[PDB]
DNA sequence: CGCTGTCTGCGAGGGCCAGCTGTTG
């Protein structure tokens, strides 16, 4: 297994005068340049701007007991955080029109 | 001190109005006496506040009302309160302002604390504080040097003698912080109490050792919870914070039975570590790190036997990091506040439901173990869920013309057995057992007078249980009584008034009582008061009858022994008479009956 | 649903 | 003939009520 990404990615830099990394769900531009040797000329970050408010996101970090719910790997045992989340599924799963996904850390 | 017309203290000329009156919901007398509004849309803030400075008094569903008192003031400040943080936010609460002398007053008794403080270490216990000015006006008070051992200075103080220093401290205007710092104290092993991840601590658990741990020390009072609102896992949490070796002092032998159930229902502490140490036996208790006793066993005074005297060298030759002390309010007796000093504990934790007694000795709790840290609200608890919704009565009985016929002329102490077998007063409690029976709840019947328990208990047919019977007996029938269907009725004395958790037990009723005792009354209707299953917040899933007999003595000890609960809100609903009575085949319907039944009660003498 | 007697539910005194 | 469990007295104590002095207007 390599480390650095550079490496093999260097070419197209230097062959193309300039590259346009295109994403979306992107975590913060600056480290890009440390992962990649590059150096952008923009950092620019784009929210959509719509009439209707689309997306609503939220963060359900305490449940009905108000105990921490992170799955953390001494706290994945917690029977508590393990009943919490199929209590959220299931309450969500009653309001929740049809269609929904669920990610979990791992298969195991 | 101006006192109207009508008998009434006329405050007028104390104190002024405030403009902006109507958002502020308290009141502030001169006598000190605290009226808070509970509609107000800023009580719960106010609550929080009020009930750590002042004891409430009398909390109503509408209006509470609290007494600021020296021992009230000094619980504000070890939690955490400054006279100044108190006294602004209570001219801000305050709908009419602080008078002069209460504001002077709340700063007098507020200078006083972290002057003088305790420490135990090596089996010794020492004056700790870091003003000499302090401890050298201690030295020239009597008794604190005669009680001597026979920058910061300390001076060795006899174990013997802790409880005539504490006492003192407090007339000196010095309280003594007997405060544990448990996080800074690896003399003492840390044992392997541990809170499991299923138990999950209420908010006013929770809020209970918040006070108790605000800072990383801890600290020692009495905590004070209604009954069945789980005193236990707070007593236990209190150990798994601590991690040190636990004392637990309980009530009697079903006490410490229930407190070592509760240990492996809410700890992970293995069951080699709990033991007990009860005249029934004893699970070594010279290798345990988490002892359960009674207050009877440690505080016996006479020669102790082999088996027991062993012990008892061991647990006074220790150094223990938290000793809790169930049912607190014994504690002040004169032989039971012996066993403080005979152990050697650095924290005292208090656990109690009714922080009440007939006698003024309930203020030593203050420096017998501490300040009363938390006392929570019996109704605001009730509205939660947290206890089921009781709805009080009191049957009035009338007295049969037989029986009067004796009880006005008789006046030799003989009164008591007369009104208590009352006729009418057992037809009451027949009739209600077979209702309540029919509609599969968990009957509890209580008496003072065991020669009533004993009459009323075969008549009935139905387990009885007081003094001679043994700790197996009693617990068998707890347990049949918990569980078993049959069982649907019991039968207790004195005894049982106290530690008995019977979720399930939805009915009580009450057929006599030793006089006035506001603590046996709250302290009875506690048993029934735990948390039902299929609980509803306002649905009155438990219930509580005091009979009574009419026009007789018990009347005026019926109102007396109301005082606490009502003070908490409990309304205690007059029954005149009892429907269905009369279709009903009970017991006594006929003068024969009655009338030798009175041969009896007369007999016993 | 195991409504709550007469005596409790509803006053008894005569007035 | 010994050992363990049951039951019954000795002694003490808790909680509360009521009483004959001690004290104050
Ligand atoms: N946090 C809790 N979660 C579940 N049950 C609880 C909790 N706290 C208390 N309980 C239950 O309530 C009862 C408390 O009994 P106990 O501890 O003897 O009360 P107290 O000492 O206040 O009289 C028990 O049935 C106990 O299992
Ligand atoms: F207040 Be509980 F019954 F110990
Ligand atoms: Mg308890």
């Amino acid at each position: 297994s390599c480390m650095d990404a550079s490496l093999a990615i260097k070419p197209v830099f230097e062959r193309f005068q300039s590259v346009i990394i295109t994403s979306g769900t992107l975590s913060p531009l600056d480290i890009y340049p440390k992962i990649l040797d590059f150096h952008p000329v923009t950092m620019a970050t784009f929210t959509m701007t719509l009439a209707r408010v689309c997306l609503c996101p939220m963060i359900i970090g305490r449940g009905n007991d108000q105990v921490a719910i992170s799955s953390k790997f001494e706290t994945r045992e917690d029977i508590a955080v393990i009943r919490n989340y199929g209590n959220l599924l299931l309450e969500m799963s009653a309001v929740v029109p049809d269609g929904i996904v669920a990610f979990f850390t791992s298969y195991q | 001190t101006k006192v109207d017309e009508y008998g009434a203290k006329d405050y007028r000329l104390q104190m002024p109005l405030k403009d902006d009156h109507t958002s502020r919901p308290l009141w502030v007398a001169p006598d000190g006496h605290i009226f808070l509004e509970a509609f107000s849309p800023v009580y719960k803030y106010a609550q929080d506040f009020l009930v750590a400075i002042a004891e409430p008094v009398c909390r109503p569903t509408h209006v509470h009302e609290y007494k600021l008192t020296a021992y009230s003031l000094y619980a504000a400040v070890s939690v955490g309160l400054q006279t100044s943080d108190i006294t602004e936010y209570l001219r801000k609460l305050s709908k009419t302002g602080v008078p002069d002398g209460i504001m002077q007053f709340i700063k007098l008794c507020t200078v006083s604390y972290g002057k003088v403080k305790l420490v135990l270490k090596h089996n010794r216990y020492f004056v700790e504080s870091c003003h000499p000015d302090v401890i050298q006006h201690l030295l020239q008070d009597p008794v604190i040097r005669e009680c001597r051992l026979r920058q910061t200075v300390s001076f060795e103080v006899k174990q013997e003698m802790i409880e005539e220093l504490q006492k003192r401290c407090i007339h000196l205007e010095y309280p003594l912080l007997a405060e544990y710092d448990f996080r800074n104290d690896s003399v003492n092993p840390d044992i392997n109490i541990d809170l499991k991840p299923t138990a999950v601590l209420r908010p006013y658990q929770e809020k209970s050792l918040r006070k108790m741990f605000g800072n990383g020390r801890a600290r020692s009072g009495v905590i004070v919870l209604p009954c069945g609102a789980g005193k236990s896992l707070v007593g236990v949490t209190a150990a798994c914070t601590v991690r040190k070796r636990c004392l637990v002092l309980g009530n009697s032998a079903v006490s410490v039975e229930q407190w070592k159930a509760q240990f492996k229902m809410w700890s992970t502490i293995d069951d080699s570590q709990i033991c007990r140490f009860t005249s029934d036996a004893k699970d070594k208790p010279i290798g345990c790190s988490v002892a359960i006793s009674t207050y009877s066993m440690l505080g016996h005074t006479t020669k102790r036997s082999w088996e027991a005297e062993r012990v008892m060298e061991w647990l006074k030759t220790q150094e223990w990091g938290l000793m809790i002390l169930d049912e607190v309010h014994t504690i002040p007796a004169k032989m039971f506040r012996r066993v403080l000093t005979i152990v050697q504990a650095h924290c005292k934790l208090g656990l109690t439901a009714t922080l009440v007694r007939e006698d003024d000795k309930i203020v030593d709790l203050n420096f017998l173990i501490g300040p009363k840290l938390y006392e929570a609200n019996w109704m605001e608890l009730q509205n939660n869920g947290y206890i089921a919704k009781v709805q009080c009565a009191e049957v009035w009985c009338p007295m049969s013309p037989e029986f009067y016929r004796e009880y006005v002329a008789i006046k030799t102490k003989k009164r008591i057995l007369l009104y208590t077998m009352n006729p009418n007063k057992f037809r009451a409690c027949q009739f209600l057992i077979k209702f309540h029976e029919r509609r599969n709840d968990k009957i509890i019947v209580f008496a003072d007078n065991v020669f009533a328990l004993k009459e009323y208990a075969i008549r009935l047919n139905k387990p009885y249980i007081y003094g001679p019977t043994s700790q197996g007996e009693r617990m068998q029938i707890l347990q049949n009584f918990k569980h078993n269907p049959k069982i649907n009725t019991i039968f207790i004395s004195k005894v049982g008034d106290t530690s008995f958790d019977l979720p399930e037990a939805n009915v009580l009723i009450q057929i006599s009582s030793h006089g006035g005792s506001r603590r046996q009354e709250a302290q009875r209707l506690g048993r029934v008061l735990r948390a039902k299953k299929g609980m509803v917040a306002e649905e009155y899933n438990a219930f509580f009858y005091s009979l009574v007999s009419q026009d007789t003595q018990e009347m005026a000890y019926s109102t007396k022994r109301q005082r606490f609960l009502v003070d908490q809100g409990y309304s205690f609903k007059v029954i005149t008479k009892l429907a269905g009575m009369e279709e009903e085949d009970l017991a006594f319907s006929t003068k024969e009956e009655q009338q030798q039944l009175l041969q009896k009660v007369l007999a016993a003498t | 649903a195991k409504e709550r007697p007469i005596w409790l539910r509803e006053s008894t005194v005569q007035g």
